[PDB]
């Protein structure tokens, strides 16, 4: 139903988790580059391992802190 | 009380990884090394000094060390939430890699690297008062994971004596493969493994993502499921020491019960509820059904048929509210089936340990919240099946020299590779005599 | 762990510009040479390709060479010219004329001094060094002769090291030089003794990508080469980010290569379609692997199923699962089970790296080590044996200096190669 | 057990809304991928 | 306020996508002029050369202690 | 080396030196054993049965 | 007897901290001194069209399948 | 209680500059020679007097000479921060160096500068009342060091007799090098040291170079670090005269317990808890850790494997807060150790010392602030080793009598070189004789 919502009247709400820009707590900014503009660089950039180390102690990926594009996370 | 740690390559530190984010998630210690100042529960139990040591500035920090011979994933870990855990020291890389070449990492390369892991070693077995055994964990399918697992296990085995040394290897799948190279890499590990291990628990990647397919409902797993899986595996092995039951098993119990003969140490892997939330809430999980789980052939983690062979020893670890009286009918009701047969010559076949901890639940995890929970490690000779197919398929290989000139410029005999293979094939020819009947009665 | 490129001839230098474009542009650098970056992942491995200079810019580390600087005139006006270090840039005043004794003895061993000390100076900097990368056309002059030449002095100064080429090679159809089959034979010759690892592709492939596969109205060799950097910066990708199964050259060349002579291996790239046919189809892992086989994809005219694979290689780039890897791997070799030699278990090796090619979500490389090749050779040969027969073009190369007892030396190691690769492909258990 | 119990119920929730926010995701990696599609053929027709 | 605003998709500019094949539009073959430079012998001769500006830093660390700050601030006869 | 108590204005917290240790010693450790002696000397029984 | 635990001269080789054992061996497998380095040698005059490269006379390597290791004072692990 | 230091030529004097700097913070004197008035010490406090005397107005100033032949070192010594420090007297400088020669060092230009070299010492001599030695900073590879050092200890030996005298000395680097001659001067220095020193330690720049990049995370090390670990050690040595301990140890017993036969005076130094802040906060720093540190060869201040040869002796120093238990676990777990060996004729191998005052920390980022050291000399037989490569280098450069015209022509015979060297062949052979094992009885 969230993939093919058509016209149906019981559609469901989002859960406000998923962002193009990938951070709930940031709005989009400009980057510096001008040919990144498309592109959804916090999730792009970030080794599986470090996503797991970071996300690994919170139920949901929305609660954990925000990635920051830095070598040591901030 | 105290048992080290030692991860190599990328197989054994990216379980390194799993392994100690569990621990740590377990007894609480926060990823910055420091317990909550406001977290004040009463009584500050010793149960962390099975992993962790105390620097005097109250932060705990983890018995283990981390081996590579390429940088990028120990910088990885350098770099990573886990900084402040780790001291320094313990995390060794070099520059290159063995190139999966067994002969190469035996030889040429790790022969550089191994001296620092031996004082990292020394000064955590000096930081001890009742250390009993080490833990290896590594693959031999690779270069750097075979050659320098072996020469360290040499190494070891030579300065520490009779210390014991249990070892959690990544063998290659029988269908599913990674690399070209993978039957030599095999075949000249087993002597090592052979001499220089005192329990062997075998993994296939392939029984774990058939596991996690069918009991978790993932599509598309990846190796962090894998890597959960094992160190849960390994909690539930090391749990006897560090909580409270009504039957403990020390190490030297498991290797004096499980081990009949000094040859026979390659042991199969099973852990039981493997479920899904979704799943747990249309079942009961009692003792006799977990027990009953750990028996089937679909609940192992190595591609192996336990029904083409027979059972010399069972050790049982069971953690969680559990009861002896429940453990003993389930034990019972396991005798009485005729497609579980053990060897005439073991008749008390069982060993028994109850931990009143239940199994920590990882907020990321794929696993359920349970009550209990039981793991299993078991002897058989089942496992003879598994060397012939890496012996069959070295036989084909080596036929034609496929890809020998690397070995020998590297520096190694190529009458190595026949010494090998013949001794694993009299290992073959051992596990076929032990499973013989007694007829010389007659 | 850092790479030293040469680029020789009017090939490799245009390739070659349009390869540090897209590196560049992988790394965050601008084109003034100021580091742009957005993420500390792209800086992290920014030694691998590139030295530091002072307040934030970055030098790459390259050399080129060719005989007129025409072409290097124009790279150095180019957008992104202003990178290269003035040094780097070496030039004669005469051209090679396409002819390989003159590339090789006349000019070559002028300048060959220059290139040496350039290329040393550049090796003794690194903290540890990898193997040494070339592109050059095996048709050309300059090409073919100082790409052997530099390459058998590299190989007499680092024989511990690794030694990589990326190689153009003659279109079966339509030549684009007249005296190809000699200075193909001899530059065979050199790569066969001198090389560890070659790689070949045909120009009537990419002709081919082009107009069928991607649908282009008017392609230009910035196209090409811009594949041709894509796939290059493919091969190296496990070496300079993050991924769950890393990999490297000598590992690659472990897998790939059975026996030293058998090392000249087939290149293609996947994700390759249309514009319009892109809006059909979702990306995947079993998409990739079908496309990855997919002849459309692959940048050799000889066909798969002529010959046998000995062994092959995928490199993946993006997040993606390996359990669909492997099992897609497994499936392929099943099905087709007859174009994979039989006495090796297992042919395909596998590799999976985190960061993916700007704006892709996902990208596989592959090589592939295949007996048709031998076809190729042997086209080669005969096309020498017609011309040395008839002595066609032979005085300019004698009157250089060269003996003829060399064309029959190179010819014998080709014949030979040939027969190798016969004899292996009907081999049988027995 | 009614502890257990509890703790239960909010990771099958948790569980449930995480298996909701990956098909929320997959549509924004297709609206990435459309992006740049609709520019290359506006520009490809100024060109003709 | 996390998506893309409309000034970069109602707009007509090649800088946005990332180089590719089949991104050609701005190239050689398709440049008004087509000569051929001699920049090599003219920056040989020393009488043209390229040298970009670079980027210099100077913010000072914040966070520091008294002691750090003491250090940072350490480094006649009449009765 | 600072102090483990706090509130100490003394700087240098640990010099201990001889004349330091001989003029900060005597007196506690002489007033410690005077009160030992003087405070043992009205031995209560009952009290000590009580607090038993 | 070389030092023991030195982290000077070995630039250029695989090893991070050289000889801890404190036996008789090179401190790395690639070549710490070499005949010849950033100096070169003269490639002009050894080129010539009369002593040309003959069938299987190429530079024997690790990789073709020669133990080079063996001709250098570097001890391996038994 | 006193002890008067000499410090000669460039290494000895920078070395002296980071050693008063040291003392002068960790006793409390301001660099302008007073005592502020808030200070806790006291008026009447004595512990300062082994290295300070007071002029009766309160001003302190320190029993140390600086001796060097070129001017530029010493006027930076008087234009510095300590200007008004020492007295105007103190520092003696020369016109011209001695240019890396031994001879004209000993014959042409020390012998004019000597003589106020030993006025001003008994000068300092006269207002003493209990001198118990000389330390004495030198480099015996340059040229004023090794000739007017050797001149000097001559000199003194005659004048002062019985008094000890007790040199740290930085010999030639076994590798890194500064210049040609070092061989040249290092042999013929170690003559005089062999006949003019009570016992000399042996120090090598390479070692501390090596301490500070492992140890120490310092990426770009320079002199003044190197001269900080060693005015850290001298503390160390001299804080057993200076506060109150359980097992206190005088100047003498380092001699007797350390130096079982005359010749045989040459002893390795090392410091244990070398290590930076970042690391001092991820361990803990118990006595017995930091008793393994100084054993460990990564530890030693000298470029020497002790693992070659055997010991004799060992004397530890303890300072700070140790209680006697954790150094008799430590001695015993030392002796315990299969690879730490001692000469069967020493069965009772240790000398300890304990002391209450913990290590002084310096400003900077060269050593962590911790409450306890230890520091370690001995005396074994593996600096033979050491020697051993100077020799080399001598034969090497004396087959083709590379430089000798320079000393020839600055006044020596060509005979000293074979004379110097078959003295120092001569020590050799006296450490291989000692350390053979007593098989007189069989
Ligand atoms: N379960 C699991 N298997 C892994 C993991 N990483 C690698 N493997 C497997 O182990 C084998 C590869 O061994 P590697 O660890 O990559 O070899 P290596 O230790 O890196 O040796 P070198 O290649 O010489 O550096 C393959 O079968 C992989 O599938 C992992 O993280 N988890
Ligand atoms: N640790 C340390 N070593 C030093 C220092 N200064 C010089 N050296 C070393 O000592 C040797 C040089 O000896 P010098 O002290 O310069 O010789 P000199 O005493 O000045 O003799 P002249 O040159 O004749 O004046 C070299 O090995 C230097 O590395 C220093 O300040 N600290
Ligand atoms: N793919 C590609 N092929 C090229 C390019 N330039 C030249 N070639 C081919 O390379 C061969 C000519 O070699 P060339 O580089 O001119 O040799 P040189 O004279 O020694 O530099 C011919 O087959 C050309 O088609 C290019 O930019 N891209
Ligand atoms: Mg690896
Ligand atoms: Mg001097």
């Amino acid at each position: 139903r969230i993939a093919h919502p058509g016209n149906h009247t019981d559609r469901i709400p989002p859960t406000g988790g998923s962002e193009y820009n990938g951070t709930v707590t940031e709005p989009w900014c400009a980057p510096a580059a001008v040919d990144n503009t498309y592109l959804r660089l916090p999730l792009i950039y970030e080794s599986t391992t470090h996503y797991q180390q970071r996300t690994g102690r919170y139920y949901t990926e929305d609660q954990a802190p925000p990635h920051g594009m830095s070598l040591p996370p901030k | 009380r105290e048992a080290i740690c030692i991860h190599i390559g990328q197989a054994g530190c990216q379980v390194g990884n799993a392994c100690w984010e569990l621990f740590c998630l377990e007894h609480g210690i926060q990823p910055d090394g420091a317990m909550p100042s406001d977290k004040t529960i009463g009584v500050e139990d010793d149960a962390f000094n099975t992993f962790f040591s105390e620097t005097g500035a109250g932060k705990h920090v983890p018995r283990a060390v981390f081996l590579d011979l390429e940088p990028t994933v120990v910088d990885e870990v350098r770099t990573g939430t886990y900084r402040q855990l780790f001291h320094p020291e313990q995390l060794i890389s070099g520059k290159e890699d063995a190139a999966n070449n067994y002969a190469r990492g035996h030889y040429t390369i790790g022969k550089e690297i191994v001296d620092l892991c031996l004082d990292r070693i020394r000064k955590l077995a000096d930081n001890c008062t009742g250390l009993q055994g080490f833990l290896v964990y590594h693959a031999v399918g690779g270069g750097t994971g075979s050659g320098l697992g072996a020469l360290l296990l040499e190494r070891l085995s030579v300065d520490y004596g009779k210390k014991s040394k249990l070892g959690y290897t990544v063998y290659p799948s029988p269908q599913v493969s990674t690399a070209v190279v993978e039957p030599y890499n095999s075949v000249l590990s087993t002597h090592s493994l052979l001499e220089h291990t005192d329990v062997a628990a075998m993994l296939d990647n392939e029984a774990i993502y058939d596991l996690t397919r069918r009991n978790l409902d993932i599509e598309r797993p990846t190796y962090t499921n894998l890597n959960r899986l094992i160190g849960q595996v390994v909690s539930s092995l090391t749990a006897s020491l560090r909580f409270d039951g009504a039957l403990n098993v020390d190490l030297t119990e498991f290797q004096t019960n499980l081990v009949p003969y000094p040859r026979i140490h390659f042991v199969l892997t099973s852990y039981a509820p493997v479920i899904s939330a979704e799943k747990a809430y249309h079942e009961q999980l009692s003792v006799s059904e977990i027990s009953n789980a750990v028996f089937e052939p679909a609940s192992m983690m190595t591609k192996c048929d336990p029904r083409h062979g027979k059972y010399m020893a069972c050790c049982l670890m069971y953690r969680g509210d559990v009861v002896p009286k429940d453990v003993n009918a389930a034990v019972a009701t396991i005798k009485t089936k005729r497609t579980i047969q053990f060897v005439d010559w073991s008749p008390t076949g069982f060993k028994c340990g109850i931990n009143y901890q239940p199994p920590t639940v990882v907020p990321g995890g794929d696993l359920a919240k349970v009550q209990r929970a039981v793991c299993m490690i078991a002897n058989s000779t089942a496992i003879a099946e598994v060397f012939a197919r890496i012996d069959h398929k070295f036989d084909l290989m080596y036929s034609k020299r496929a890809f020998v000139h690397w070995y020998v410029g590297e520096g190694m005999e190529e009458g190595e590779f026949s010494e090998a293979r013949e001794d694993l094939a009299a290992l073959e020819k051992d596990y076929e005599e032990v499973g013989a009947e007694s007829a010389d009665m007659d | 762990r850092e790479i030293v490129c040469v680029q020789a001839g009017q090939c490799g230098n245009q390739i070659g510009s349009k390869f540090w474009e897209v590196i560049s542009d992988e790394h965050g650098v601008d084109p003034t040479g100021t580091y742009q970056g957005d993420s500390d992942l792209q800086l992290e491995r920014i030694n691998v390709y590139f030295d530091e200079a002072t307040g934030g810019r970055y030098v790459p580390r390259s050399v080129l060479i060719d005989l007129e600087p025409g072409t290097m005139d124009s790279v150095r006006a180019g957008p992104y010219g202003q990178i290269f270090r003035p040094d780097n840039f070496i030039f004669g005043q005469s051209g090679a004329g396409n002819n390989w004794a003159k590339g090789h003895y006349t000019e070559g061993a002028e300048l060959i001094d220059s290139v040496l000390d350039v290329c040393c100076k550049e090796a003794e900097s690194c903290d540890c060094l990898q193997g040494f990368q070339i592109c050059h056309s095996l048709g050309g002059g300059t090409g073919s002769g100082m790409g052997t030449l530099l390459i058998s002095k590299l190989r007499e100064q680092y024989p511990d090291r690794i030694m990589m080429t990326f190689s153009i090679i003659p279109s079966p159809k339509v030549s684009d030089t007249v005296v190809e089959p000699y200075n193909t034979t001899l530059s065979v010759h050199q790569l066969v003794e001198n090389s560890d690892e070659s790689m070949c592709i045909d120009n009537e492939a990419l002709y081919d990508i082009c107009f069928r596969t991607l649908k282009l109205t008017t392609p230009t060799f910035g196209d090409l080469n811009h594949l041709v950097s894509a796939v290059v910066s493919g091969v190296t990708c496990c070496l300079r980010f993050p991924g769950q199964l890393n990999s490297d050259l000598r590992k690659l060349a472990v897998n790939l290569v059975p026996f030293p002579r058998l090392h000249f291996f087939m290149m293609g790239f996947a994700p390759l379609t249309s514009r319009g046919s892109q809006q059909y189809r979702g990306l995947s892992v079993p998409e990739l692997t079908q496309q990855m086989f997919d002849a459309k994809n692959m940048m050799q005219a000889a066909d798969p199923r002529h010959g046998r694979y000995l062994t092959a290689s995928a490199l993946f780039r993006g997040r993606m699962s390996t359990k669909e890897v492997d099992e897609q791997m497994l499936n392929v070799q099943n099905k087709n089970s007859s174009y994979f030699i039989e006495w090796i278990p297992n042919n395909i090796k596998s590799s999976v790296c985190d960061i993916p090619p700007k704006g892709l979500k996902m990208a596989v490389t592959f090589i592939g080590n295949n007996t048709c090749i031998q076809e190729m050779f042997r086209r080669v040969g005969e096309q020498f044996t017609l011309m040395f027969r008839r002595k066609a073009f032979l005085h300019w190369y004698t009157g250089e200096g060269m003996d003829e007892m060399e064309f029959t030396e190179a010819e014998s190691n080709m014949n030979d190669l040939v027969s190798e690769y016969q004899q292996y492909q009907d081999a049988t258990i027995e | 057990k009614r502890k257990f119990l509890e703790d239960r119920a909010r990771q099958r929730d948790l569980l449930r809304r995480r298996r909701f926010m990956e098909v929320e995701e997959e549509r924004r990696w297709a609206q990435q991928d459309n992006l740049q599609l609709r520019m290359a053929n506006a520009l490809e027709r100024q060109k003709e | 306020e996390h998506d893309v605003p409309v000034k970069y998709i109602r707009t007509l500019d090649a800088r946005l996508l990332p180089p590719r094949v089949g991104h050609n539009w701005l190239d050689a073959a398709f440049r008004s002029v087509q000569g051929k430079p001699q920049q090599l012998e003219e920056e040989f001769r020393g009488k043209r050369a390229f040298m970009p500006p670079g980027v210099y830093d100077h913010t000072p660390p914040e966070g520091l202690g008294l002691t750090a700050r003491q250090l940072m601030q350490a480094l006649d006869g009449r009765p | 080396v600072t102090a483990l108590d706090q509130e100490s204005v003394g700087m240098p917290a640990v010099y201990k030196s001889r004349y330091n240790l001989v003029e900060k010693e005597g007196p506690v450790r002489r007033e410690r054993t005077t009160l030992m002696l003087e405070r043992g000397k009205t031995v209560d029984k009952k009290q000590l049965r009580d607090t038993l | 007897a070389p030092p023991t635990a030195s982290t000077f001269g070995f630039h250029g080789t695989s090893a991070v901290v050289a000889n801890v054992g404190g036996e008789n061996t090179e401190p790395s497998v690639h070549p710490a001194k070499k005949p010849t380095g950033t100096f070169g040698r003269e490639a002009s005059s050894s080129v010539n069209p009369s002593k040309f490269l003959k069938k299987n006379e190429g530079v024997g390597t690790a990789s073709r399948g020669v133990p080079i290791v063996d001709a250098t004072k570097f001890v391996k692990a038994e």
